[PDB]
């Protein structure tokens, strides 16, 4: 996989965005209308639907490709904490897992990089 | 001969400087005891002008250059004057939400800001966005005035400006500038642009270095023509001082391979001078 610009940053985290507050309506509907929200969307208040599930697909996508594209730095950061007790593989998957806390996290509109604040997470993650 | 180089460290790092009786400052910035062949890094040479400001566009008139790549450079022969319109550029990827000053206007050197970034150069803003993304931030240092409409000739963005020429009645112009209007959002201006004059001579000042030897079948002798890597096409974009030219040197000599070393030799007084040795050392056994 390649690495990213930051105007890619810049669109992927504006659809993630998108995403996170779809989710957050979808989790209102879910506490409203006891967990049957698979066929509901306020997206739309029949090519809508396909729509919808156009719009949800392309910005799952785009949390993914931002997911994606940043393994390296885990891999650059993990490489620190080698021999405190977890293995290389374990150090991998849970600054893995804090890299997509970050991802999840990110505020495009602050100017900052995504890099400061995916470091602050995986390190978290890591200790 | 006339050379004069030993230890000096006053501003940074390690600095073999050179004296010479031209009054010219010559320096190598690489290690003393290199490996170099043809086209390379000989010495260099301090500048006391070709300080510039910011980047800028430069297009020559009348001048040849003769080289194939852009990263390799030109071998000059003329000299002429050419441009220079300053112009200074602030390549970054903020978003448009994060701009603070609005654009057509006057802003201050240093006491100013664009996007979270502190300013260089006065003069007027010039901006492009295109996805919502603030791509470059262009501040072109000139004064400004704020008179548009006057039914002349004042429209002159091709040739270039006369201290005796007149573009609108009472307009100051002393120092030669490029003229094109400002498209400011409910503004009137048009904005003057202060063009510096440069120029170089035709082959620097640098004596030719004589040879007490034998030279038989063959001899060294290096000139030192000064490079260009830059074009008509390309514009530089440099936030800071960048320099166009550098007065530096080039050894040639006539696959083949060349591995030459330098050190000091001077048997007259207590000094060291310019030693640049070659010798194909072969081995006979002692045995």
């Amino acid at each position: 996989i390649r690495l990213l610009r930051a105007e890619e940053e810049i669109e992927l985290a504006r659809q993630i965005a998108d995403l996170l507050e779809l989710e957050l309506i979808r989790d209102n509907l879910t506490l409203q209308l006891e967990r049957q929200p698979s066929e509901l969307e306020w997206g739309k208040q029949n090519k809508n639907f396909a729509a919808f599930r156009r719009r949800l697909f392309l910005d799952r996508r785009a949390k993914d490709k931002m997911v994606q594209s940043n393994l390296r730095l885990v891999v650059s950061i993990a490489k620190k904490y080698m021999n405190r007790g977890l293995s290389f593989q374990d150090l991998i998957q849970e600054g893995s897992l804090g890299l997509i806390r970050a991802a999840e996290k990110f505020d495009h509109e602050k100017g900052y990089k995504f890099s400061t604040y995916a470091t602050w997470w995986i390190r978290q993650a890591i200790t | 001969d006339q050379a004069q180089v030993k230890l000096e460290s006053s501003g940074g790092r390690e600095q073999y400087v050179i004296y010479t009786a031209d009054k010219q400052r010559f320096l190598l910035k690489a290690a003393p005891g290199t490996k170099v062949q043809n086209h390379s890094i000989v010495a260099e040479l301090i500048d006391d002008r070709y300080r510039t400001t910011t980047g800028g566009m430069i297009r020559y008139a009348g001048v040849e250059v003769a080289k194939g790549g852009r990263k390799q450079g030109y071998e000059v022969t003329k000299g002429g004057t050419l441009l220079w319109i300053p112009e200074e550029t602030h390549e970054i990827n903020k978003d448009i939400s994060l701009l603070i000053v609005e654009d057509g206007q006057y802003v201050e050197a240093g006491t100013e800001v664009v996007k979270d970034i502190f300013c260089q150069s006065s003069g007027i803003v010039e901006v492009v966005q295109k996805n919502d993304i603030l791509r470059e931030i262009i501040i072109k240092p000139g004064d400004f005035y704020q008179d548009v409409d006057p039914g002349s000739v004042k429209i002159e963005s091709g040739q270039l400006l006369q201290p005796g020429q007149d573009v609108f009645p009472g307009v100051t112009v002393s120092t030669l500038s490029q003229a094109e209007w400002i498209e400011s959002p409910e503004g009137n201006g048009l904005l003057l642009r202060p063009v510096e004059e440069y120029k170089v001579f035709d082959e620097p000042a640098a004596p030719s270095q004589g040879s007490q030897n034998e030279e038989g079948g063959r001899q060294i002798e290096l000139r030192s023509v000064q490079r260009l890597f830059y074009k008509d096409g390309d514009r530089v974009k440099s936030v800071e001082g960048a320099p166009l030219l550098s007065t530096q040197l080039v050894l040639e000599i006539y696959s083949h391979l060349s591995a030459d070393i330098e050190l000091q030799d001077d048997e007259e007084e207590d000094c060291q001078r310019l030693q640049l040795v070659i010798l194909e050392s072969l081995v006979l056994r002692r045995d």
